[PDB]
């Protein structure tokens, strides 16, 4: 029944702003429903990558930000946030992958500024353990 | 510090 209007907006808009005031479990009960609506959308995958992250979710959030990631492969925002979930885990190889990717896609922009260095932060904590 | 979600409209 996808003659579905751009109340899809209304509805990023909403989850949007439950996510603002900490409402995470809400927040991803609207974004589960637009990546329904619209998978093919990454913005809703980010939001819902997001939610599980900030409930501590970090499996979950991983499966979101892979399929943004397949829709969006310029998007940094998806193995930066990624490589987030994977240091949780503890999972350094594949966090540091996921980091020197983030910065592949990231390259000078400038609007990246300071993800840029959160991401060489985190790659030096991890090439130091290698010693 | 939660991530950071792209801005509505």
């Amino acid at each position: 029944n996808e003659i579905s209007s751009d109340t899809l907006e209304q509805l990023y808009s909403l989850a949007f702003n439950q996510y603002q005031s900490g409402k995470y479990e809400d927040a991803h009960k609207v974004f589960q429903a637009l990546c329904v609506l619209d998978h093919y959308d990454s913005r809703f995958f980010l939001g819902l990558g997001a939610c599980r992250q900030a409930m501590g979710q970090y499996d979950l959030a991983i499966h979101s930000y892979s399929y943004g990631a397949v829709m969006d492969i310029k998007e940094p925002r998806f193995p930066f946030h990624a490589a987030e979930c994977l240091l949780q885990k503890g999972e350094l190889a594949e966090a540091e992958s996921g980091l020197f990717l983030a910065q592949e896609l990231i390259a000078n922009k400038p609007e990246f500024k300071e993800l840029s260095t959160r991401v060489s932060s985190m790659l030096e904590a991890i090439k130091l353990k290698k010693e | 510090q939660v991530p950071e979600l792209i801005k509505p409209s």
